[PDB]
C-alpha cells in the first residue's frame, strides 16, 4: 500500500544543483529508513545515502558524501536528494526507497518508479508525433499493425500508452535511438485483428514531462 | 567498504529451468543480505530479504540460500516472465553495497519475424522529412538483418534501429528500423523496400511500397 512518488527536473546543467523528492503515501517517514539509489545507463545499481527521521541521521556511499546531502519534510511526509557540482557523470536514474528493518536485518521493501536525469547544457525539446497507418502492407492475413512515431525530442524519457492504457496486449514500444542531429527518436506499435479496423478507434497518448507535451494521436487505415 | 562480487553476469536458459546466482561479499555478513529483481524499463523489487525471506506475494519459485560470505538465489523453474537483471545487497554496514547484477535470458525455439512497412504519413511530409518504418515482430534469436533498398539501390548511414527486451509472455524479440531521407530525396524515387534475414526464414523477406501508387 506504501507508495514512493518522485520529482523533479529531467534536465540538469552541468555544474549545477541536482534536487529530487520523494512523496510517500501510505506511511509515516518519522519510522523506518529512506534511502535514495541511482542508476546509470547501461550500469548497475548504486547506493547514494539513507536518512532516519527521528535523529536526523544520514549515512552516504563515499562515492558521494562531498556533493550529496540527504533531508526530510515531516510535514509534507517527503524526503529529498541535493546532489552539487553534477556532471554528465551523474547522468542516471535516481530511485528513492523506503529501508525496513526487523530484528538485526535491514532491507529495502518499496522503491519509486525512478527518475531519469541527465547532466546536459541542451534546450528541452518536444516531440512531434506522426501516424504509422494500417495497410494492406502492413497487414499479414488477419492481423493489422499500427503505430505511433515519436520524433525529434529531448531529453529521455517519453512515455507512451494506447487507448489510455486500455490496450497492452500486441504494444512494442522501442527503445529510444539517438539521432544525428543530437534528439532522440521512439516509436510504438500495436498489433490487432484486421477486421477491427474499422469498428475500434486506436489512439496513442504519448507524454514528455520534460518539455510538458502531451500527444493524443488517433491512427486510422490508409 | 564490503565488495559484493556477483556471478555470473549473464545466462541463457529455457522455460522450466533451474538456475543460481551467487554473491559473494569479502567479509562476513551475517545473512544480512537481500535480492532484488529488475524488469527491463521497471524499478527493482523485493525478492528475498535475510538471505532466505521471501517478500509477500513472491513465487515459491525464487529460493535464497548462504551464510558468512556466501549467498544464493535461485529461480527452480524459470519462467518467460523472468526475465530481468537480478540484484544482491548487503544490509550488513554502511556503506551499502550492491552486487554488479546477472542479466536472466530465456532460450527458446526459433520464430522468424512478422514483417511490416509503414510509408512516411502525409503529416510529416508537410515538415520536409520523410521516415518510413520497417517493424520486425516477435522473432527468435535476436540476431535479425534488414537492409533498407531505395529503388533498389542498398542504402547504408541512414537508418537506426532499436530491438525490444525479450517478451515477458513468449521470449520473444521485436525490431524497429528507420529509414529517413529529406522530403526531396525522398520525392525523387518510387520503390522503397526493407529486406529481412533471419534463421527461421527459409529465404530473405522483402517487403516493399510504391510511392502513392
Ligand atoms: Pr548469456
Amino acid at each position: 500500500q506504501v507508495q514512493l512518488q518522485e520529482s523533479g527536473p529531467g534536465l540538469v546543467k552541468p555544474s549545477e544543483t541536482l534536487s529530487l523528492t520523494c512523496a510517500v503515501s501510505g506511511a509515516s517517514i518519522s519510522s523506518n529508513y529512506w534511502s535514495w539509489i541511482r542508476q546509470p545507463p547501461g550500469k548497475g545499481l548504486e547506493w547514494i545515502g539513507r536518512i532516519y527521521d527521528p535523529t536526523d541521521s544520514t549515512d552516504y556511499n563515499p562515492s558521494l558524501e562531498s556533493r550529496a546531502t540527504i533531508s526530510k519534510d515531516t510535514s509534507k511526509n517527503h524526503f529529498s536528494l541535493t546532489l552539487s557540482s553534477v556532471t554528465a557523470a551523474d547522468t542516471a536514474v535516481y530511485f528513492c526507497a523506503r529501508g525496513l528493518w526487523s530484528g538485526y536485518f535491514f532491507w529495502f521493501d518499496v522503491w519509486g518508479p525512478g527518475v531519469l536525469v541527465t547532466v546536459s547544457s541542451a534546450s528541452t525539446k518536444g516531440p512531434s508525433v506522426f501516424p504509422l497507418a494500417p495497410s494492406s502492407k502492413s497487414t499479414s492475413g488477419g492481423t493489422a499493425a499500427l503505430g505511433c512515431l515519436v520524433k525529434d525530442y529531448f531529453p529521455e524519457p517519453v512515455t507512451v500508452s494506447w487507448n489510455s492504457g486500455a490496450l497492452t496486449s500486441g504494444v512494442h514500444t522501442f527503445p529510444a535511438v539517438l539521432q544525428s542531429s543530437g534528439l532522440y527518436s521512439l516509436s510504438s506499435v500495436v498489433t490487432v485483428p484486421s477486421s477491427s479496423l474499422g469498428t475500434q478507434t486506436y489512439i496513442c497518448n504519448v507524454n514528455h514531462k520534460p518539455s510538458n507535451t502531451k500527444v493524443d494521436k488517433r491512427v486510422e487505415p490508409k | 567498504d564490503i565488495q559484493m562480487t556477483q556471478s555470473p553476469s549473464s545466462l541463457s536458459a529455457s522455460v522450466g529451468d533451474s538456475v543460481t546466482v551467487t554473491c559473494r561479499a569479502s567479509q562476513g555478513i551475517d545473512k544480512e543480505l537481500s535480492w532484488y529483481q529488475q524488469k527491463p524499463g521497471k524499478a527493482p523489487t523485493l525478492l528475498i530479504y535475510a538471505a532466505s525471506s521471501l517478500q509477500t506475494g513472491v513465487s515459491s519459485r525464487f529460493s535464497g540460500s548462504g551464510s558468512g560470505t556466501d549467498y544464493t538465489l535461485t529461480i527452480s523453474s524459470l519462467q518467460p516472465e523472468d526475465v530481468a537483471t537480478y540484484y544482491c545487497l548487503q544490509d550488513y554496514a554502511t556503506p551499502y553495497s550492491f552486487g554488479q547484477g546477472t542479466k536472466v535470458e530465456i532460450k527458446r525455439t526459433v520464430a522468424a519475424p512478422s514483417v511490416f512497412i509503414f510509408p512516411p504519413s502525409d503529416e510529416q511530409l508537410k515538415s520536409g522529412t520523410a521516415s518510413v518504418v520497417c517493424l520486425l515482430n516477435n522473432f527468435y534469436p535476436r540476431e535479425a538483418k534488414v537492409q533498407w533498398k531505395v529503388d533498389n539501390a542498398l542504402q547504408s548511414g541512414n537508418s537506426q534501429e532499436s530491438v525490444t527486451e525479450q517478451d515477458s509472455k513468449d521470449s520473444t524479440y521485436s525490431l524497429s528500423s528507420t529509414l529517413t531521407l529529406s522530403k526531396a530525396d525522398y520525392e525523387k524515387h518510387k520503390v522503397y523496400a526493407c529486406e529481412v534475414t533471419h534463421q527461421g526464414l527459409s529465404s530473405p523477406v522483402t517487403k516493399s511500397f510504391n510511392r502513392g501508387e
